[PDB]
RNA sequence: UCUAAGGGUCGACGAUCAACUU
RNA sequence: GAAACUGCGAAUGGCUCAUUAAAUCAGUUAUCGUUUAUUUGAUAGUUCCCUACAUGGUAUAACUGUGGUAAUUCUAGAGCUAAUACAUGCUUAAAAUCUCAGAUGUAUUUAUUAGAUAAUGAUGAUUCAUAAUAACUUUUCGAAUCGCAUGGCCUUGUGCUGGCGAUGGUUCAUUCAAAUUUCUGCCCUAUCAACUUUCGAUGGUAGGAUAGUGGCCUACCAUGGUUUCAACGGGUAACGGGGAAUAAGGGUUCGAUUCCGGAGAGGGAGCCUGAGAAACGGCUACCA
C-alpha cells in the first residue's frame, strides 16, 4: 500500500500486551529492531503496563530521555523499542534488572534477575553461515551475528551470549533430554524437556516436549528454545517454570487463600 | 508505461480479465537498449530500490574469456555474425546476451606467443615447462590467420553495461560453423 | 520601458525611463551579451558596452536564455533552471516564460555595464555597495587577503560593530576547515580505531585457526 | 533426445565446460543433480543428451513447495503436460460431496516418458512458464 | 537492400541443378 | 534564535466503496524467484603515476540592492557568503602467494576452479554460503563531518598519544516491509455451449525488460489451453473477510460502515523525486 505503515490500530496490537480496549484508537508499533513486532514488547508497554513507573507515554519518554532505562547493557532511549524474548532490561536507578519471559499463560512476565545473571543473555542460533572472507557466523533469535563461532554450534542450538563483549561463552546442543522454552504457538510459556523430534523434510520440524508433570504437547521447531538442560535452566524460570496448570487446579490454587 | 503484468494478458481459460489496479510502478518494464557497436556510450538507469543499471549504447570493447588457459583479454568486438533470436540483431550489428560476434584476436594472439611461444597466428624455460599441451584446436587456431576469433555475448549490455563474453571452442564451436556456413 | 542597469564593479545599479522608440530600437533583435552602445542607445551613455541580460515583458514574464524567440512560450520548468523554483523534490511545473530575443513586448530590459567609455553616470561610480560579507572558509580567507598557507588565519577575519545598546561588540563569522587540534583528534582516533580493529580481526581469526588445528588433530587422533 | 541440438542456439548446461584440451573419458560432462524429497534421481537424467534448464534434475529448477499427485490428460505440449486432480468437495448444508476436478500445467522432463493415464507426482517450482509451476518428480507409469 | 518458406536429379547426410509464388 | 541551504518526513494517517466474480479476499504455502529507507548486530591497515597541521568554486541559497506583471507559495538582473550540499583528493603494519619489479581490499561483469567422502560448512534439494584463477568497469565504497570531556607520556612543542558520544558509510545478517506465489473455497443466470488463438491464446528455444520469476515483451517454432465437475458470456441496487440479525437441530438473510486485506482520490493515461507512489492536500497532458 505505496509503503510500510507507521500506525498500529488497537484491537490489531499483540494480545499478550494486554493492552486496554479504550485507552486510545492506536497501540505503540513497535519499531524496527531485534526481534519482532508481534513477537516484541515495546519499552512504553513494559513500562507503563506492566511496571506502572510512568503512567503515559510522555513519562515514558521522560524516563528513556534521563538514559535510565537499559536494555542487553544499551540505553536504548526508543519509546517503541522492540524488546523481546531473553533480553535484559536493567534500570540502574532503582538498581533492577528484568529478564523478558514468558509467563505460562503466554504473556511477557515481570521477571527480576541478579546482577550477576543480567550479566548475560541466551541467544537461539536462527542461522549458521560462512561470511564474507570465509568467516563463520552464527545469527541468533534477536538478530545479533557472532563471528567465528564454536564449529559444533548449528542451528537450534542455544548460545550464552556475554552481553558487554557480545561473545559466545558457552552453547547447548539441541537434542532429547534438554529443557527448553516454546517461544510461540497455543504452548507458549511452557517449560519441558525434549522427548523426540520429527523430521518431514520439506515441511516444518515437529518436537515433542514433555513437562515435570509428565505431560507431553507437540510444537513446531521454530518456537522451541533450550534453555539448557533437564532441571538447570541457563537462566532463572518465572514464578510458575511454565507447569500449564488447567483452570480447574488454577481455580483451586487461587481459592487456596482463603 | 511497459508493464509486466498479468493483470492483462488473459487467462489461461481465455477468458478476458476486467480491469482494476492502474498500472503500478512495481511492475513496469523499460525500452530495450539496443547496444551497437563503437564510440562507447552507456547511460544509467535508476532502478528499484536506488540501484543502478547500466544501458549500454555502442559498445567498442569486451572482456572475452578464452576458458581453455584461462586468460579473459579485453578486445575489440568487430561484428555480429549470428544471433539465435532474430536475424535482425545480426543485420543491425545488435550487441547482445548469446549473440555470436567476431573479436580482435590480436590480444589473444600476443598472450599465446608470450606464454608457450608457438607461432600460433603468425626466465627462458617456461615455454619448455608449458609442454607439448599447447595445441588449442584447428577449428580455434584456424581464425588466428583472419585475425577474427568467433565468440560468444555472454553479459547483458543493456543490464549491465558490458559486452563480455568467451570465445567459441569444441562443439559449440562447431554447432555455430554450422549455422554460419549453412546461412553464409 | 525601463532599464534595469548595473555595475557589477564595487556594485552598482539604478533603473532609467527610455520612452523613446528612436532611441530604444537598438535593443531590437538582440537576445543576450550583445555588443549594444550607450552612444548607440542614449545621450546620457557614450562609449558605454552593456551586456544585454534578461529582462521582463509586459505581464511580467521573465526571459529565458536560450529560447531564441520574440514571444513567449510555456516551457516544462526543472530544479537547476531560471523562472522557476520548485516548491518540493522532483517537482516540474510548465510556466509560461518569454524568449531570449529583445522586442517591443519587453517592459523592462536588464544591462550589465562591462566597459566604461565616458563621464561617470550618477548611479554607475559615485554610488557603490560594500560587500556584505567576509568569506568564511579558512582558505577562501587566505586567497581574499593574500597571505601564504602556513600564516595562522585566525585574526584577522572581517569584523562588523553592532551599535545597539552602547556596547558594539564584534561579530566574526566562524570559520570553516578550520586546522585544528579536535579535527587532528578526530582523525587520529579514526586511524587508531581502523588499526585497533584490524588487530582485533587478525587475533581473532588466529584464535580461531588455533581452534580449527585443534579439532582437526583431535578427529584424526580419534581415527 | 533426436538430435538434440534442434535450436537457432547452442544447447548446453550453463557453466558446465568440456574442455578440449584435456582428454578427459566421458566427453560429454553433464551436470545432474538429487532433487530432494527422496526422489531418486532417473538414470534418463543421469545419461542422457538432453539440456532442459527447467528439468528438476539437470536444469536450474529446484523443487520447495506443494508435493501434488495427478492423472495425466495432455502430453500434446512441448515438455508440458496438463495433469487432471480430482478431488471431493464437501457441501456442509447437504452433509455430502461433489466430484470436482482442476487442471494442472506441469513441466515434463525428457528424463521421463509420459502417456495419457500414468499418474505422475509433481512438485512445486518456481513460475517457469504463463501457467505452469510445478515439475514432473515422479512417473509411477500405470 | 535484404530475410524466410515452398523443389528436381544423383550418390538421416552430401553433391549438383533450377523456376516462380508467398 | 527568524530566514534560508542541508537531512528526514510528506508513500503513515484519515476518507470512501466506484470498479472488481478465480479478480479481491480467507485460511495455507513459496522465494533454491526478488527489492527492502529505517532499526538492531556484525563488518572496511590494501586508495599513489609534490595539500593532508585538511582541496576547490567549477556556487549558491538565505541576505543587500534594482525591478516586471491586475493577479499565483510567479519570479528576473546584479553584489556576497557556509556545508554531513556539490565536486575532488593523501596519510594507517608486517608477512605470504603468484607473474615477469609489479599485483593481490571492496564493489561491478564475464569465464574457469574448489566447494569432497559407504569400507573441506549448510540444505530434503542447488551452479548455495564462501573461497580461488584471469581479466573487466561513462569507477562503487573504503569519513577532508559534528558535540562534550579533557587526559597520559614527554625531546616542554603547531610535540606524540588518548576517552565518551553524534552523524555518515561498503557488505552480510536482522527488523519494518514489499512484489510475486502453492492449494482449496465466491451470489444469480443456458432466452450464455462452446470459448481463447492474425492483434499472445497454450507451450519450447533464445533474447530483451524487470528488483527478480513468468508470453511480461520480441524473434523463430509447435498447435496448443478452458469447458455440462458449467468454461466463455451476461447480471449484481457485489469491495472480500473477521462478523450481524434470526435462530430446537439444520439453516435463511445481511455484512457501504470501529479490525485485517484490496482499490480510488471527477474520468483516463503518463511521469519526477524517492527505499518505498504510477502519489493526486505531487507534477504533465487530454476530457468534463
Ligand atoms: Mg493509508
Ligand atoms: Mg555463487
Ligand atoms: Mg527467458
Ligand atoms: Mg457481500
Ligand atoms: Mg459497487
Ligand atoms: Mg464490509
Ligand atoms: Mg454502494
Ligand atoms: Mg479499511
Ligand atoms: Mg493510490
Ligand atoms: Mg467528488
Ligand atoms: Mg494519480
Ligand atoms: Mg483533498
Ligand atoms: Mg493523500
Amino acid at each position: 500500500a505505496r509503503g510500510p505503515k507507521k500506525h498500529l490500530k488497537r484491537l490489531a496490537a499483540p494480545h499478550h500486551w494486554l493492552l486496554d480496549k479504550l485507552s486510545g484508537c492506536y497501540a505503540p508499533r513497535p519499531s524496527a529492531g531485534p526481534h519482532k513486532l508481534r513477537e516484541s514488547l515495546p519499552l512504553i508497554v513494559f513500562l507503563r503496563n506492566r511496571l506502572k513507573y510512568a503512567l503515559n507515554g510522555r513519562e515514558v519518554k521522560a524516563i528513556l530521555m534521563q538514559r535510565h532505562v537499559k536494555v542487553d547493557g544499551k540505553v536504548r532511549t526508543d519509546t517503541t523499542y522492540p524488546a523481546g524474548f531473553m533480553d535484559v532490561i536493567t534500570l540502574d536507578a532503582t538498581n533492577e534488572n528484568f529478564r523478558l519471559v514468558y509467563d505460562v499463560k503466554g504473556r511477557f512476565a515481570v521477571h527480576r534477575i541478579t546482577d550477576e545473571e543480567a550479566s548475560y543473555k541466551l541467544g537461539k542460533v536462527k542461522k549458521v553461515q560462512l561470511g564474507k572472507k570465509g568467516v563463520p557466523y552464527v545469527v541468533t533469535h534477536d538478530g545479533r551475528t557472532i563471528r567465528y563461532p564454536d564449529p559444533n554450534i548449528k542451528v537450534n542450538d542455544t548460545v550464552k551470549i556475554d552481553l558487554a563483549s557480545g561473545k559466545i561463552t558457552d552453547f547447548i546442543k539441541f537434542d532429547a533430554g534438554k529443557l527448553v522454552y516454546v517461544t510461540g504457538g497455543r504452548n507458549l510459556g511452557r517449560i519441558g524437556t525434549i522427548v523426540h523430534k520429527e523430521r518431514h523434510d520439506g515441511g516444518f520440524d515437529l518436537v515433542h516436549i514433555k513437562d515435570s508433570l509428565d505431560n507431553t504437547f507437540v510444537t513446531r521447531l521454530n518456537n522451541v528454545f533450550v534453555i539448557g538442560e533437564q532441571g538447570k535452566p541457563y537462566i532463572s524460570l518465572p514464578k510458575g517454570k511454565g507447569i500449564k496448570l488447567s483452570i480447574a487446579e488454577e481455580r483451586d490454587r487461587r481459592r487456596a487463600q482463603q | 508505461g511497459i508493464s509486466r503484468d498479468s493483470r492483462h494478458k488473459r487467462s489461461a481459460t481465455g477468458a478476458k480479465r476486467a480491469q482494476f489496479r492502474k498500472k503500478r510502478k512495481f511492475e513496469l518494464g523499460r525500452q530495450p537498449a539496443n547496444t551497437k557497436i563503437g564510440a562507447k556510450r552507456i547511460h544509467s538507469v535508476r532502478t528499484r530500490g536506488g540501484n543502478k543499471k547500466y544501458r549500454a549504447l555502442r559498445i567498442e570493447t569486451g572482456n572475452f574469456s578464452w576458458a581453455s588457459e584461462g586468460i579473459s583479454k579485453k578486445t575489440r568486438i568487430a561484428g555480429v555474425v549470428y544471433h539465435p533470436s532474430n536475424n535482425e540483431l545480426v543485420r543491425t550489428n545488435t550487441l547482445t546476451k548469446a549473440a555470436i560476434v567476431q573479436i580482435d584476436a590480436t590480444p589473444f594472439r600476443q598472450w599465446f606467443e608470450a606464454h608457450y611461444g608457438q607461432t600460433l597466428g603468425k626466465a627462458e624455460r617456461k615455454w619448455a615447462a608449458r609442454a607439448a599441451s599447447a595445441k588449442i584446436e584447428s577449428s580455434v587456431e584456424s581464425q588466428f590467420s583472419a585475425g577474427r576469433l568467433y565468440a560468444c555475448i555472454s553479459s547483458r549490455p543493456g543490464q549491465s553495461g558490458r559486452c563480455d563474453g568467451y570465445i567459441l571452442e569444441g562443439e559449440e564451436l562447431a554447432f555455430y560453423l554450422r549455422r554460419l556456413t549453412a546461412k553464409k | 520601458m525601463k532599464l534595469n542597469i548595473s555595475y557589477p564593479v564595487n556594485g552598482s545599479q539604478k533603473t532609467f525611463e527610455i520612452d523613446d522608440e528612436h532611441r530604444i530600437r537598438v535593443f531590437f533583435d538582440k537576445r543576450i551579451g550583445q555588443e549594444v552602445d550607450g552612444e548607440a542607445v542614449g545621450d546620457e551613455f557614450k562609449g558605454y558596452v552593456f551586456k544585454i541580460s534578461g529582462g521582463n515583458d509586459k505581464q511580467g514574464f521573465p526571459m529565458k536564455q536560450g529560447v531564441l524567440l520574440p514571444t513567449r512560450i510555456k516551457l516544462l520548468l526543472t530544479k537547476n533552471v531560471s523562472c522557476y523554483r520548485p516548491r518540493r523534490d522532483g517537482e516540474r511545473k510548465r510556466k509560461s516564460v518569454r524568449g531570449a530575443i529583445v522586442g517591443p513586448d519587453l517592459a523592462v530590459l536588464a544591462l550589465v555595464i562591462v566597459k566604461k567609455g565616458e563621464q561617470e553616470l550618477e548611479g554607475l561610480t559615485d554610488t557603490t555597495v560594500p560587500k556584505r560579507l567576509g568569506p568564511k572558509r579558512a582558505n577562501n580567507i587566505r586567497k581574499f587577503f593574500g597571505l601564504s598557507k602556513e600564516d595562522d588565519v585566525r585574526d584577522f577575519v572581517i569584523r562588523r560593530e553592532v551599535t545597539k545598546g552602547e556596547k558594539t561588540y564584534t561579530k566574526a563569522p566562524k570559520i570553516q576547515r578550520l586546522v585544528t587540534p579536535q579535527r587532528l583528534q578526530r582523525k587520529r582516533h579514526q586511524r587508531a580505531l581502523k588499526v585497533r580493529n584490524a588487530q582485533a580481526q587478525r587475533e581473532a581469526a588466529a584464535e580461531y585457526a588455533q581452534l580449527l588445528a585443534k579439532r582437526l588433530s583431535e578427529r584424526k587422533a580419534e581415527k | 533426445e533426436l538430435t538434440v541440438q534442434s535450436e537457432r542456439a547452442f544447447q548446453k548446461q550453463p557453466h558446465i565446460f568440456n574442455n578440449p584440451k584435456v582428454k578427459t573419458s566421458k566427453r560429454t560432462k553433464r551436470w545432474y543433480k538429487n532433487a530432494g524429497l527422496g526422489f531418486k534421481t532417473p538414470k534418463t537424467a543421469i545419461e542422457g543428451s538432453y539440456i532442459d534448464k527447467k528439468c528438476p534434475f539437470t536444469g536450474l529448477v529446484s523443487i520447495r513447495g506443494k508435493i501434488l499427485t495427478g492423472t495425466v490428460v495432455s502430453t500434446k505440449m512441448h515438455r508440458t503436460i496438463v495433469i487432471r486432480r480430482a478431488y471431493l468437495h464437501y457441501i456442509p448444508k447437504y452433509n455430502r460431496y461433489e466430484k470436482r476436478h482442476k487442471n494442472v500445467p506441469v513441466h515434463v522432463s525428457p528424463a521421463f516418458r509420459v502417456q495419457v493415464g500414468d499418474i505422475v507426482t509433481v512438485g512445486q517450482c518456481r513460475p517457469i512458464s504463463k501457467t505452469v509451476r510445478f515439475n514432473v518428480v515422479k512417473v509411477s507409469a500405470a
